[PDB]
């Protein structure tokens, strides 16, 4: 789950 | 000593072979060298984000490895992801620059070994089953 | 993958202490700046005598150890002095640049194995009676 | 024993 910015990229 | 002797032959015989106009890579240097571009990038990115991460733990001669543990959980709580891990390193790398701005230089190490423990227990088999640090490099670096 | 994950954190810790203004010296990091300086010094002022001690021995794949070691023992035949431990350092450096020059650059990790066992069986025990390297970097760092 | 330029300096 999406929870940080840096989670979109992965 | 055999150890240090070992790591202080590959360091001449590195250095040695790049005088002369050769690269003697290590296993891990491509590592090394895109995990510090992924963390400046990571920190140079995410600046507020990144804040809100770091204010999560202070830490001091005191301070417990379950601490710490408790507050990098957050972070992986729903699993692991190649920014998650970056973000790991910078925290600690965060709280270490935290920790010699109020002299207590001596934490650094500690706070070292915290981040392998919590690397041996929790990431590294996670990264065994997503393509190992060479699919980091070829990701980040 | 523990012992790289450990290096990671520590190289990764190291280079974000320095991008802020602070050192976080690894135990054999003076010893090996002093080691690289003393070889670059011992190549120039001992050139005629170095290639003396070069000739002696030409790598290829199916050399043993004890050729090496019959070699280096001349070195250290009536005992050991800190001017001998660079000259063998230097006498290994020069032993890989012959490797890489000839495409046998597959022999590097052999020598340094090599030397590491030469200092383990050999070195160590009068390093360990004669001052340590910290005593090796006052002399020569 | 000296034998190499290198004994002198010790
Ligand atoms: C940035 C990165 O990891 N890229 C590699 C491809 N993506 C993944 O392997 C991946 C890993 C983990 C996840 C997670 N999903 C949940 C919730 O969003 C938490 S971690 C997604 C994609
Ligand atoms: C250059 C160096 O080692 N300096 C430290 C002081 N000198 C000595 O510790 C030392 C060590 C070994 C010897 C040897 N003598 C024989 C014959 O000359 C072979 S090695 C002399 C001085």
């Amino acid at each position: 789950p999406i929870r940080y910015p840096w989670d979109v990229e992965c | 000593m055999s150890q240090s002797n070992r790591e202080l032959v590959v360091d001449f015989l590195s250095y040695k072979l790049s005088q002369k106009g050769y690269s003697w890579s290590q296993p891990m240097a491509a590592v090394k060298q895109a995990l510090r571009e992924a963390g400046d990038e990571f920190e140079l990115r995410y600046r507020r984000a990144f804040s809100d991460l770091t204010s999560q733990l202070h830490i001091t001669p005191g301070t417990a490895y379950q601490s710490f543990e408790q507050v990098v959980n957050e972070l992986f709580r729903d699993g692991v992801n190649w920014g998650r891990i970056v973000a790991f390193f910078s925290f600690g790398g965060a709280l270490c620059v935290e920790s010699v701005d109020k002299e207590m230089q001596v934490l650094v190490s500690r706070i070292a070994s915290w981040m392998a423990t919590y690397l041996n227990d929790h990431l590294e088999p996670w990264i065994q089953e997503n393509g190992g640090w060479d699919t980091f490099v070829d990701l980040y670096g």
